[PDB]
RNA sequence: GCCGCGAUC
């Protein structure tokens, strides 16, 4: 059918879904940060969810 | 400008349980130090464990002894949990002999020079009649991690006589360790962190010595970071040519062709050396004959040729 | 923990026995750990007997009428040393422990009622955000070994 | 070809599987050989070639 | 606890039982034939199954309600089973309906459907007859797959 | 290969091979036996008026299609009457709700439908039928490990599986044990019951490490220590994958 | 021949084009290649060695 | 046998540009790769000496949300730009620096008033694109030496709102690490097969070579253990 | 050179 047969499933899909979700209130609201690099630093430091 | 942690207020709960307190710590260093110390202590800690045993009448682990209440396989399992402390040596032999009625424990092991059995109530077998006896010789070693009996082969360099029983070794005295992070009681400083490390061993190691060992292991591992920088094998070959007892005519021909080593000759296929002057059809057979005696037929191919 | 399983296998195969068994085994092992710690302090026989009695008659109109009053001193200690690894409970096939009974059993052992604990990672030591269901499940080793395959 | 492809895809598409129409038309072509003849003159008469 | 049970399941089961009793009385009155009452009971049981599955879905989709910087707000729930179902990682709403909602109509001794469905889910228990009835479909599927 | 509604208490609906032989190989339920002619029966309890008696009547497949049979998971009262006026039942292959006075027979226990292999699965009702099938088939393949380890959560049927399998050593008439060995057990029988003449004691010769058909090892380790009183039917040596007479 | 068979498990550290092969199946599937490389480097003059 | 451990030898470093480095160590004993990587990452990320801007003052209105007097960028944007600025100060806790530009042209870090004590590593860094046309922008910044990362939780200084308006609550990234992440793979030596190798990847905001960042993290971690290693020391 | 039987996906 032309669809990519090699596609992540199961734990990979669950991880991507959990990563890309939005919570109404969490650690960090309306914060402005330089870029994707700061997003990893804030999360790995525990200062943001 | 960083406060240094001091090992203070070490307290002991039981013969195995222990709590070690690290009073002065910075904001985020408590968890870092706790995790590093826990991993180091759980992974690689020196300790003593039984390596092999020898019972009098047994031949293997899948047998039984008359008069005892347990199989030899079971006895090896109760022996595997035996914990000893040896001082100044590593191959201590623990011989025990007991006769009578009742369980046989580590308390009746013969009193060696410097060997402390942490608990003397550790039963290893039971006797069930008055006239039967058990006589065994236990060997304890010192190690760092888990070493299965099957994996090790160097112990088989000298043949093990039939009767030597091999038991797996654990060598790790630390069974459980957890840390906790709280706020220090210092009020002159704004907020300070303290770390308490709950450690549960088999009594073979001192908690303070265990923490010291983990710390020095970590320091030696980190020593490699503080200065980063960094920014023809067969004996039959490689032999003198004049060792194949060749004829006089071949001696000068080889020198002209410059065959000074055995392996150079074996790499020549039969269709090309015949073009050499005065090689000789019968003389060529002589070179083939003597090289066939050594098992070195003409026509092989090598990869690297050192000058020597 | 000793074994780590994949949660993604439960909701599609409908093996709710896995989760309920893990919760119930966690409760049983909590009871066993309480009895083991109690034996560690070598407390009086009366207190141990009272605890075993209060942990045996727990349930909802169960047909289990065991009692330690008719049990002498020495067999109580033997029983307690025999179930220090864990109280081996038994739920019959189609009429057994309910969720409320499992929750009461968990609460008796001073354990989280919901059956999930906060698990810290072994490598980075960072607390896992959601609580993880930890329990004691009975794992069998089948007769299909790679050494023969 | 329109009948077979649609009728075959109808069974497939109902169960949510994706099969391209080319793979069904390829098999149909191998079902559409060996014609009969209603004429003659070229060493062929009323036979399936 | 991740299989959140709908609070309205028992009420709609009770109303379905009341309707079934009413139609049984109608059949006893003699003005309803066997086929009519059988089809009507299948229809009402299917409607009740749809209603319980839907109500479970509303209770489980946005169950988590967390206060914002002001007042209170609701959003998609972080239920682990719901996350596994909605993320498409494994499972589907049809398989979720058998964990918190009712199991529903199921029968294949020959291809017919029993009047009384399985009103218990896997989170709760199943008595002997409900399990024995589900065994018909399970065995039929396992035999069909192999042949 | 289908589950006929008369497979209720005579043939297990769970335990069966999966791929080729599904529905052709079965397993007898826990309480089932055979007729004097060779038909499978299933126990039931006689119900007179509204109170279920403890008398047990064995019903074949043909006979059970006439009476009305109650449910094992139905509540009772202290005297024996049903707690409701409406009780689920099985009349002729189907299931409905009948009056308390119309009930004729009662299911003996909740384990009646399942077999031995499926009886040892806790929370069986919470499992899918095919997954229960797979678990029941997989239980018959576990190799007995080095040390037996009891199940923290079971179904109480482990003891019956272990005792009646012949794997363990059961004291036929034992009294007080006299000498326990790693391979032998001898018991001096209590005086209250003896065979007159020649007196005598009961001696058991345990079978040590011995090859089994699937190349696995069979071992028997004693339970009693010394001087421990032992009653009739008590288990002394637990075989492979058995802890104190409990299948493990 | 030159074929093996063993149970498969999961390796998440692998790339998209890599599979973990036991070193016990290797040294048996690639035995003639090993003979050729041993003879090429002169470690074993004869095939028997 | 006992007390001896495999030390990492023949490390690999692949420097990219001037702030990107991919360090590699091999071989480390089983389990030591994760320990070393996590410890160094946590130290480099949460507690490291450095400097970043904390307070800004723009002439005009001092509200968090403002018309921005038509500088073609919102004040939120120029606050975002100033956060990424990297500075160096020689032995001063706090220092005030002021920028002023008149005339059309994007503003860079080089246009701040010259101080021999404050060193700018990236003077071409762009802050704003001037107040539209034919206008000027006045902004004074203060930068202080801190540690780790401190978000703009609150000011809690001076009295009432004098300090919050005097600071505008600019996020401070003191630690000079843009991203640190480690990966542990498998390597083998001699007969042993289960050994760990550590791959460290780091990008820096400037003012520090990634080698120097790793060195500082390692030396502070080592000096944190002196009270335990001093008595039980080889030397 | 198979035939039965059991088992795995």
């Amino acid at each position: 059918n032309g669809e990519p047969i090699i596609v992540p499933s199961q734990d990979v899909v669950l991880g991507l879904y959990y990563m890309t979700r939005d919570c109404v209130n969490a650690k960090g609201e309306g914060m402005v940060l330089t870029g994707p690099k700061e997003a990893e630093r804030l999360y790995r430091s525990g200062l943001a969810s | 400008e960083f406060l240094k942690p001091r090992l203070v207020d070490i307290e002991q709960v039981s013969s195995t349980h222990a709590k070690v307190t690290l009073e002065p710590l910075e904001r985020g260093f408590g968890h870092t130090l706790g995790n590093a110390l826990r991993r180091i202590l759980l992974s690689s800690m020196p300790g003593c464990a039984v390596t092999e045993v020898e019972i009098d009448g047994v031949l293997h682990e899948y047998s039984t002894k008359e008069g005892v209440q347990e199989d030899i396989l079971e006895i090896l399992l109760n022996l595997k949990g035996l914990a000893v402390r040896v001082q100044g040596k590593d191959e201590v032999i623990l011989t025990l002999n007991k006769s009578g009625i009742g369980p046989v424990t580590a308390a009746d092991i013969t009193h060696d020079g410097d060997v402390e059995i942490v608990k003397p109530q550790h039963v290893i077998c039971h006797l069930t009649d008055e006239n039967a006896s058990i006589s065994m010789r236990i060997k304890v070693q010192r190690g760092r991690g888990y070493v299965p009996a099957s994996t090790r082969i160097h112990s088989e360099e000298d043949e093990r006589p039939i009767g030597r029983l091999l038991v797996d070794a654990c060598y790790s005295p630390v069974e459980r360790i957890a840390y906790n992070v709280e706020a220090a009681r210092v009020e002159q400083r704004t907020d300070l962190d303290k770390l308490v490390i709950e450690m549960e061993t088999n009594g073979t190691i001192d908690p303070e010595e265990a923490i010291r060992r983990a710390a020095t292991i970590l320091a030696e591992q980190l020593e490699a970071f503080v200065d980063l920088r960094d920014v023809e094998f067969d004996p039959i070959l490689l032999r003198p040519v004049d060792d194949l007892e060749l004829t006089v005519r071949s001696a000068n021909c080889l020198k002209a062709e410059a065959i000074h080593y055995i392996g150079d000759l074996v790499q020549r296929t039969e269709v090309e050396l015949l073009k050499t002057p005065n090689l000789g059809k019968k003389s060529l057979t002589e070179i083939k004959d003597v090289l066939a005696s050594r098992g070195l037929s003409l026509g092989m191919r090598l990869e690297n040729w050192p000058p020597a | 923990v000793d074994i780590v399983l994949n949660p993604l296998g439960v909701p599609s195969r409908m093996n709710i026995g896995q989760i309920l068994e893990t919760h119930l085994g966690m409760a049983a092992k909590g009871i066993g750990d309480k009895i083991n710690a109690m034996l560690k302090q070598q407390q009086e026989v009366a207190k141990l007997r009272e605890f075993i009695q209060r942990a045996y008659d727990l349930g909802a109109d169960v047909r289990q009428k065991v009692d330690l009053s008719t049990f002498s001193d020495e067999e109580v200690m033997r029983l307690a040393e025999n179930l220090r690894k864990g109280m081996p409970i038994a739920t019959p096939v189609f009429d057994g422990a309910k969720e409320a009974e499992i929750k009461e059993l968990l609460k008796l052992g001073d354990l989280p009622t919901s059956g999930q604990i906060r698990l810290y990672d072994g490598r980075t030591g960072e607390q896992f955000e959601r609580p993880v269901t930890v329990g004691y499940m009975y794992m069998l080793k089948l007769n299909h070994l790679v050494d023969d395959k | 070809t329109r009948y077979i492809v649609n009728e075959v895809q109808d069974v497939y598409r109902l169960q949510g599987v994706k099969i391209n129409d080319k793979h069904i038309e390829v098999i149909v072509r191998q079902m559409l050989r060996k014609a009969t003849i209603v004429n003659a003159g070229s060493s062929d008469f009323l036979e399936g070639e | 606890d991740d299989m959140v049970i709908p609070e309205k399941k028992h009420e709609i089961i009770s109303e379905a039982e009341a309707e079934v009793a009413e139609i049984q009385e109608q059949f006893q009155s003699g003005l309803v034939t066997a086929g009519e009452r059988y089809n009507k009971v299948i229809d009402i049981w299917a409607a009740a199954n749809d209603r319980v599955s839907k109500a479970m879905m509303d209770n489980l989709q946005t169950e988590t309600v967390i206060n914002r910087d002001g007042q209170e707000e609701k959003q998609v729930s972080f239920n682990s089973i719901y996350m596994m179902a909605d993320s498409g990682a494994r499972g589907s709403a049809a398989q979720i309906r058998q964990l918190a909602g009712m199991r529903g109509l199921m029968a294949k001794p020959d291809g017919s459907i029993i009047e009384t469905p399985i009103t218990a889910n896997f989170r709760e228990g199943l008595n002997v007859l409900q399990y024995f009835i589900s065994t018909h479909g399970a065995r039929k599927g396992l035999a069909d797959t192999a042949l | 290969r289908d589950v006929h509604p008369t497979h209720y208490g005579r043939v297990c609906p769970i335990e069966t091979p999966e791929g080729p032989n599904i529905g052709l190989i079965n397993s007898l339920s826990v309480y089932a036996q055979t007729n004097e002619y060779g038909f499978l029966e299933t126990p039931y309890r006689k119900v007179t008026d509204g109170v279920v008696t403890d008398e047990i009547h064995y019903l074949s497949a043909i006979e059970e299609g006439n009476y009305v049979i109650a449910q094992a998971n139905s509540n009772l009262d202290e005297e024996g009457h049903f707690v409701e006026d409406l009780v689920t039942c099985r009349s002729k292959g189907e299931s409905s709700l009948f009056s308390r006075d119309q009930v004729d027979y009662m299911d003996v226990s909740t384990q009646q439908v399942v077999s031995v292999g499926a009886s040892l699965i806790p929370f069986l009702e919470h499992d899918d039928a095919n997954r229960a099938l797979m678990g029941a088939n997989m239980q018959r393949q576990a190799v007995p490990t080095l040390r037996a380890d009891k199940p923290l959560v079971g179904t109480g049927m482990e003891r019956a599986v272990a005792v009646d399998s012949g794997v363990t050593a059961v004291a036929k008439r034992g009294g007080v044990v006299q000498y326990v060995d790693a391979s032998r057990i001898v018991i001096k029988v209590n005086e209250d019951e003896m065979y007159p003449g020649e007196a005598g004691i009961d001696i058991y010769n345990l079978t040590k490490y011995t090859r089994s058909n699937q190349n696995t090892c069979i071992n028997q380790m004693p339970c009693v220590s010394l001087g421990e009183p032992v009653e009739r039917g008590d288990v002394l040596a637990d075989g492979p994958s058995t802890d104190l007479g409990e299948l493990a | 021949d030159y074929s093996g068979r063993s149970v498969i498990t999961v390796g998440p550290y692998l790339r998209l084009h890599q599979c973990g092969l036991p070193k016990k199946m290797a040294l048996e599937l690639f035995k003639p290649f090993i003979y050729g490389k041993l003879e090429l480097r002169g470690l074993a003059t004869t095939i028997k060695a």
